[PDB]
């Protein structure tokens, strides 16, 4: 009588394979405005 | 390197590597004369012509690794399928399937990879599954 190879596997091994590492390089920065220039002015040193 | 055929009928000329630049790749495992690869194979053909080139950017794209008994087996799906496929003179049949463990039932098995020789997703066709490829992570960067 003919022998059969053996075919069957585990659940464990055949879901649990590894998987590829997703994409974890995406940096942003920000847009912090510049300050605008002192303008402001006294009464005092306005005026006398 | 001189593996993997493109399509192009006539003198089969291989793919140099960066054809596969953003696309979803999967390895579809199948062999003629197993009655259940036979009913797969039109419909693979179906998802790889409307959610491909009906629009935008071809976005999947399968390799067939063959798995025939017979050299004349193989040049009659090959000339069948309009997507890539390995040849037989070639080491990286056997490499395929064993690191992913088809034996030689299986058939027809398709498996996302992705840029590492890793798998993404098993499919399970042999018993309707085909609109589960999310092909946004299946992307090849």
């Amino acid at each position: 009588p003919p022998t059969l190879p053996f075919h069957g596997e585990s659940a464990y091994r055949t879901d649990y394979v590894p998987k590829p590492l997703p994409e974890v390089a995406k940096p942003v920065e920000v847009k912090l405005p510049p300050t605008l220039p002192f303008n402001a002015q006294s009464c005092y040193r306005s005026e006398y | 390197p001189d593996v993997v055929k493109r399509t192009q009928q006539g003198n089969y000329v291989p793919v140099r590597p960066d054809h596969f630049a953003g696309v979803s790749v999967a390895l579809f495992f199948a062999k003629a004369g197993h009655s259940k690869c036979a009913q797969i194979v039109p419909v693979v053909r179906q998802f790889y012509k409307t959610t491909n080139f009906s629009g935008e950017k071809a976005v999947i794209e399968i390799i067939y690794v063959s798995l025939d008994k017979d050299e004349q087996d193989f040049e009659r799906v090959r000339a069948l399928m309009p997507w890539c496929s390995v040849e037989y003179k070639s080491c990286l049949r056997k490499k395929l399937i064993e690191r992913y463990r088809v034996p030689n039932t299986a058939i027809p098995l398709l498996i996302v990879i992705g840029p590492n020789g890793e798998e993404a997703g098993r499919m399970n066709f042999q018993q309707f599954v085909l609109q589960r490829w999310d092909y946004r992570f299946n992307k090849w960067p």
